[PDB]
């Protein structure tokens, strides 16, 4: 009982779970053959209209700045205001990091505000192996949830992954998801045109498209982003051939 | 009664308010998501309310459920404050549409004020080797003895292996009725007197 050692030791049950051949390599290998380059804008969410941000996104990655991962802030107040249907295409992916609390909830009504339902819950469990509040909290809270939302209604890349990531906690103050959960969503194939809201100058990315209060540079042109879309490669999947 | 209660019913048709109150509900519903399920507006119908004043609720999910689960837990009067996750592992604590699962999950709902639990013992985490296809892991049971010792917990859609100390066990497989805490008895005398639950 890994529970009963917790509450002994500290060590939380995750730092037991060990190994956390099908090569799936040349899925990465053609991602990053068709992958963009990485485009990326300064902006201020609150301020910007963001149907300034074409074309239409097949990913959407949201990553607001929650209160709780600090122990500007975005309630979900704020995030459920966001136009997030104005820009995603017909038929598209949202990730969205909801954190341990409300977010949990509030979370899945943003998505299905947004035109999306819920398909998978990619939880992130963080071991405490170099180290073994909510008022309304029943237990200690060890792990984040990733919401993904499908919009709108194969090829030759499968499923090959599981919907858990596992890293250690990170040092406090560091608000940085596990870079793990780029990976899922790329081995997805879903679409070219991906797109990080409240991303970082340490999140910039091939393929992606970074928008954040707190990047320090720009390169974002709206024709230009387009034209690494223009035919024939509309409908790539991002892991096929050039 | 400390020791092992249990009632072998249809939980639509039971009528709960003979069991009293208490400290700790656990559900693991037939979502429709087959064998004995029960469809979206029986479980929203379920008479959840009454077994509880003050107190948790933890309610397995999985698929759509992760949703009808949170509208339930609502209509039901409990906030969704907690939600467990188990680790499926094999004997060697390695892990088990668009992504495989290694995971299951379990709402965890308040009700009212609850005093006296000890809430932030364990963390919200079990890592636990699978079983049969229809097993939880028993170290939810500890979880909860920990958070509440001693109390009256209750537990809907058990099966006979889930019968444990403390806890009333409701479900369609069990062998029969096994009831012991005498409050309970007379209330079952008197609303089931030929000891048939139907309609
Ligand atoms: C429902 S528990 C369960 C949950 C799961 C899914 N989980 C497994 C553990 C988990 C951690 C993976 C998480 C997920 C799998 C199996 C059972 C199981 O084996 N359960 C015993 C059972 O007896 C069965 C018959 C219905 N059942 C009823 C049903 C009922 N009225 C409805 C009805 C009756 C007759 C006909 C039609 C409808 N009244 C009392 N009990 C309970
Ligand atoms: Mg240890
Ligand atoms: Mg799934
Ligand atoms: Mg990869
Ligand atoms: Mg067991």
């Amino acid at each position: 009982d890994y529970c009963q050692h917790f509450v002994d030791t500290g060590h939380r049950p995750q730092n037991f779970i060990r190994d956390v051949r099908e090569l799936i390599r040349l899925k990465d290998e053609l991602i990053a053959k068709s992958n963009t380059p990485p485009m990326y804008l300064q902006a201020d969410i609150e301020a910007f209209d963001i149907r300034e941000l074409t074309p239409k996104f097949d990913v959407i990655l949201l990553e607001p700045p929650l209160e709780e991962y600090y122990r500007k802030c975005w309630t979900w107040d704020d995030i459920m205001k966001l136009e997030i249907d104005e820009i995603a295409a017909p038929r598209s992916f949202i990730f969205l990091w909801c954190g341990s609390g409300e977010g949990l909830d509030l979370g899945r009504v943003c998505l299905r505000k947004w035109g999306y339902r819920r398909c998978e819950d990619i939880c992130w469990i963080k071991t405490n192996k170099n180290n073994p509040l909510d008022p309304k909290a029943v237990f200690q809270r060890t792990k984040e949830h990733c919401l993904m939302g499908i919009k709108g209604t194969d090829f030759i890349h499968a499923n090959v992954d599981i919907d858990l990531i596992i890293t250690e906690e990170p040092e406090i103050g560091n608000i940085e998801k596990p870079v793990e959960i780029f990976h899922i969503i790329e081995h997805f194939c879903l679409g070219r045109r991906r797109l990080h809201l409240f991303g970082r100058d340490s999140t910039i990315r091939p393929g992606w498209l970074t928008v954040g209060p707190t990047l320090t540079n720009s390169n974002y042109n709206a024709e230009t982003y387009a034209s690494y879309f223009s035919a024939p490669n509309s409908y790539l999947t991002g892991c096929t051939e050039e | 009664l400390f020791p092992p209660q249990w009632i072998c019913c249809d939980i639509r048709y039971l009528d709960v308010s003979i069991l009293g109150k208490f400290a700790v509900v656990m559900a693991d519903p037939p979502w429709d998501i087959p064998y004995g399920t029960l469809t979206d507006d029986e479980m929203r119908r379920l008479n959840i309310p009454v077994l509880q004043d003050d107190g948790f609720l933890f309610l397995w999910v999985t698929g759509r459920a992760m949703e009808l689960g949170r509208e339930c837990l609502n209509l039901w009067g409990y906030e969704r404050v907690d939600e467990i996750i188990w680790v499926k592992t094999n004997q060697l604590q390695r892990i088990i549409h668009w992504l495989n699962h290694g995971k299951e999950h379990c709402l965890v709902g308040v009700k009212g004020n609850p005093q006296g639990f000890n809430q932030g013992l364990d963390c919200d985490v079990i890592v636990a080797e699978v079983r049969s296809t229809s097993h939880k892991p028993d170290e939810i049971y500890g979880m909860i003895e920990r958070l509440s010792p001693g109390t009256r917990k209750i537990e809907l859609f058990g099966r006979p292996h889930n019968v444990q100390p403390n806890w009333i066990t409701l479900g369609n497989q069990l062998d029969g009725i096994h009831l012991l805490d005498p409050d309970v008895v007379a209330r079952f005398k008197q609303r089931y007197p030929d000891g048939i639950i139907s309609k």
